[PDB]
């Protein structure tokens, strides 16, 4: 007779009453269906003030604060974060920025202020720097959201300058060379950005700091339909002058190959505005023109062709390559006979067949655009130097868990990434549980990490990286003995299955040799392994390498699968995840409420499939290990009082609630006393909440009971209180004579 | 280095610095039951004692915290003439005996609520002896009762 929960197409969950049935106000799996809160017109700051902790009553609490425009709802410390789609008036006012400084977490309203003013007086007491991690797919609100974090920490505990505003500057360089259209986004960031504000012994703001990660290199020679490579490169060929146009013999994009093709993509006006913004940030016309250089000279190396000439084997350059070459070498300042043998020969000269000298030509672009892009983020840095600091406070932004229809490589990586960020959360939400149970005179949550899903991706040997790196190393290279390799080794794990197990017509038609599932934490993904060997693989030549470190052009002389790329993005993830891990971690998680970027809209199944996404189904899980539902005295006062007889509510909250206990006989092991809220392990506020709906008067008389000890209760509260107050009387007297 | 029986009292007596139960007191509350017990601390002297334990800095202590500034370095049976100054508190006239009245004074100071008959409720409780009226010896005995 109690409202559950059950699957809803297009609102996630609708409320009604091996599987179930359900009448709405239909068949449905027994594990997707959700106890619901009793009173579904209320709202709560915290999800941890609600009787059952779940994704769908979850979902709930945050759609009714939705309308209410109060976007931002608490789970513990992790906040949630959805975008409004329009300005809400005065939230992220100067004003109340004063108001959520040196405030505890949740005496306040739920604000990503005090998510930051959190980090910063934790910076402070426990002198640790401090991380927060924001999560959330296109159009989250992310970017706004970290823009106030940062202004937040700068009028606050800055000194009059302005280091956001300048890092805000800054900003339109990183997204010309690191992000770029794709099936979900005109606007992605392709790489790991760690946004670090800095800070000096006495904890007041002295610079910034841009750390990046993990840029995605595939990228800069190959996207996929609907997909593009960096804004840059579109950018320059549709706005420079007619001058620069010719120095750099660009044209349309479509005249290169690492170049695939949208009206709304304002490449002409998006260059204008870039150069406008280049110049606000003190970049001359002369190291612009050099990354410009740079850029063109990509994408001509792009445009070389190769074809076999039988040349007592080897290939060699299309003669309608032979422009591409000098336009190449001429911007990279190379030697175009140099570059032409590196490109169809390796060092003892191994000449090479078509395939080879292809992966050569995507090696060469591959690192000279990513020297391009660490040194466009070392720029950056300059506009906000700092001497030195102490710690720092920085906003981690990163591509989320994602899957489609067909999952290759490149989704793999990122979904690979998303597991050891998961892995990380969940340690981090635990540890939160554990030190809040101590802080409050209260126990070790039960978790089973996601240390499996990990190692099938990563351990030593048998792991499914280095299963592919030996592929490469194989005479002749094939997927299907790859993927064939992955299946053999891991016989009856856990995480893994052939494609023929889907959960999705989709996808049990491809064979075994074909590809593989991975039961990540927010879900099983199916990929397609075609062309992993190949991915896994973007060596450089050791001659190649030579030759490019020895530009005759100084800017690039500066810029300067044995190992694969699968094994650079492990080493480089973790180089990431070991920054991580030396700071104390806060938690954002956006939240898109709809497609049309449309205010009050709020389409369930759709932020309920973001919620997994992001790993919160996963965190609650993990609350449900211990404590998951907590609430402070004086609200459990209010609740209740009014089932008790008179006497009781006469006492204050604190007491109230211990006599309440004590009169029902709640054993300590499923309710916590702690001191400032009572703590109930799954299930048992709801079993509380019944108890005291029951019967009026078996309850008055279990009070009785309770007679003797509540008078001793009340007395022993003012005698120790007395004590205290002469305890601290012969303390002042202590500190003085 | 205090009984887990003693920290649990402690706990309670919490409770009447910090009404609003946000888990932190200042200089303020610190200050207000002080004086409610007829003791007159100086500002200077309650921000020096708090700054002494404040971690935080921030002017709020906690529990633990709280414990820590009651805590000194103590002579034999120093606890025991503490236990007997917390008596005076409550024995007014200084006649040895706990009235009702009396009772109902303190249990005012501090701010709590209840009623003239459970004021006389508390005091029966207390009196073992039935003169109607609470000891020393009654009064310790409830004082460090289970
Ligand atoms: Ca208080
Ligand atoms: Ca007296
Ligand atoms: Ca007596």
């Amino acid at each position: 007779g109690k409202p559950v929960w059950a699957p809803h197409p297009t609102d996630g969950f609708q409320v009604g009453n091996d599987s179930l049935t359900i009448e709405p106000l239909f068949l449905a799996l027994i594990n997707q269906v959700f106890p619901a809160e009793e009173d579904s017109k209320k709202d709560v700051e915290d999800n941890c003030s609600l009787m059952y902790l779940n994704e769908a009553t979850l979902l709930h609490n945050i759609k009714v604060r939705y309308s209410k425009d109060r976007i931002y709802t608490y789970v513990a410390n992790i906040l949630i974060a959805v975008n409004p789609y329009f300005d809400i008036p005065k939230i992220y006012s100067s004003e109340t920025i004063k108001s959520y400084q040196g405030k505890s977490l949740g005496t306040m309203p739920p604000h990503v202020f005090a998510i930051a003013d959190k980090a910063f007086r934790d910076m402070k007491v426990l002198k640790l720097s401090q991380s927060i991690i924001v999560s959330g797919e296109s159009g989250a609100g992310k970017t706004e959201n970290t823009k106030f974090v940062l202004r937040y920490l700068t009028e606050s505990y800055g000194t009059g300058q302005d280091i956001d505003d300048r890092i805000v500057e800054a900003n339109p360089l990183l997204e010309a060379f690191g992000n770029a259209k794709t099936v979900r986004n005109n606007n992605s960031s392709r790489f790991g950005k760690f946004v670090e504000i800095h800070f000096n012994e006495k904890s007041s703001v002295v610079g910034g700091f841009v750390s990046h990660y993990l840029l995605e290199k595939s990228r800069i020679c190959v996207q996929g339909k609907e997909e593009r490579n960096y804004h840059i490169f579109y950018r320059l060929c549709a706005g420079a002058s007619e001058d620069i146009r010719e120095r750099l013999h660009l044209s349309s994009p479509d005249n290169f190959r690492y170049l695939n093709r949208d009206p709304l993509l304002d490449d002409h006006g998006d260059f204008i505005r870039m150069c406008t913004a280049m110049k606000k940030i003190g970049l001359d016309d002369e190291e612009k023109l050099d990354l410009f250089r740079v850029v063109a000279g990509v994408l001509h190396l792009g445009n070389i062709d190769f074809e076999e000439a039988g040349s007592t084997s080897g290939c060699n350059l299309k003669n309608k390559s032979t422009q591409a070459l000098e336009y190449c070498a001429e911007l990279l300042g190379l030697d175009q006979d140099d570059l032409r043998v590196s490109l169809t020969t390796r060092v003892i000269k191994v000449p090479l067949k078509v395939e080879q000298a292809n992966n050569a030509r995507d090696a060469l672009a591959k690192t000279v655009y990513s020297h391009l892009f660490d040194h466009v983020v070392n720029r950056v840095n300059q506009c906000f130097p700092f001497e030195t600091s102490s710690y720092f406070i920085g906003v981690l932004d990163i591509a989320g868990f994602e899957y489609f229809e067909h999952n290759s490589f490149e989704q793999f990586c990122i979904n690979y990434c998303n597991e050891k960020l998961q892995q990380f959360f969940n340690e981090r939400i635990l540890k939160e549980e554990q030190e809040l149970y101590q802080k409050e005179g209260l126990n070790e949550v039960h978790y089973v990490d996601n240390q499996d899903c990990i190692d099938l991706i990563e351990a030593r040997l048998v792991g499914i990286l280095d299963i592919l790196d030996e592929e490469n190393r194989l005479p002749q290279p094939s997927d299907q003995h790859f993927t064939s390799a992955v299946h053999q080794k891991h016989k009856d794990h856990f995480r893994l299955s052939i494609p023929r197990k889907s959960k999705l017509a989709i996808h049990r038609n491809i064979r075994d040799d074909e590809g593989f599932i991975i039961r990540h934490f927010a879900g099983a993904v199916c990929y397609e392994t075609t062309q992993f060997v190949e991915k896994n693989n973007d060596a450089l030549h050791m001659s190649l390498e030579s030759l490019i470190c020895e530009s005759r052009d100084k800017f690039i002389r500066e810029l300067f699968s044995f190992i694969s790329v699968g094994n650079k993005f492990k080493t480089q993830l973790n180089l990431l995840l070991d920054k991580l891990r030396s700071t104390g971690a806060s938690f954002i998680r956006c939240i898109k409420p709809n497609l049309k970027m449309t205010s009050h809209h709020f389409e369930g199944a759709q932020i309920l499939s973001q919620l997994q996404c992001s790993g919160m189904v996963s965190v609650l899980d993990l609350m449900q290990g211990g404590f998951p539902s907590r609430a402070s005295f004086h609200e459990l006062y209010n609740m209740y009082k009014k089932y008790m007889p008179d006497k009781l509510a006469r006492l204050d909250p604190r007491l109230f609630c211990k006599a309440l206990f004590k009169a029902l006989g709640l054993n300590e092991i499923d309710y916590k006393f702690g001191l400032t809220k009572v703590f109930f392990r799954p299930g048992k506020f709801a079993e509380f909440d019944q108890i005291m709906k029951s019967d009026p008067d078996h309850l008055a008389e279990l009070v009785k009971r309770v007679n003797h000890w509540l008078i001793c209760s009340r007395w022993k509260k003012v005698q120790w209180c007395s004590l205290s107050v002469i305890k601290l009387k012969n303390k002042i007297k202590y500190r003085a004579e | 280095q205090l009984t887990e029986e003693q920290i649990a009292e402690f706990k309670e007596a919490f409770s009447l610095f910090d009404k609003d139960g946000d888990g932190t007191i200042t200089t303020k509350e610190l200050g207000t039951v002080m004086r409610s017990l007829g003791q007159n601390p100086t500002e200077a002297e309650l921000q020096d004692m708090i700054n002494e334990v404040d971690a935080d800095g921030n002017g709020t202590i906690d529990f633990p915290e709280f414990l820590t500034m009651m805590a000194r370095k103590m002579k034999d049976t120093d606890s025991e003439e503490e236990i007997r100054e917390a008596f005076r508190v409550f024995d007014k006239d200084g006649n040895g005996f706990i009235s009702a009245a009396e009772l109902r004074h303190v249990m005012t100071n501090l701010g709590e609520k209840l009623t003239d008959e459970e004021v006389d409720e508390m005091i029966r409780e207390a009196d073992i002896d039935g003169d109607g009226q609470v000891n020393y010896e009654e009064f310790v005995t409830m004082m460090t009762s289970k």
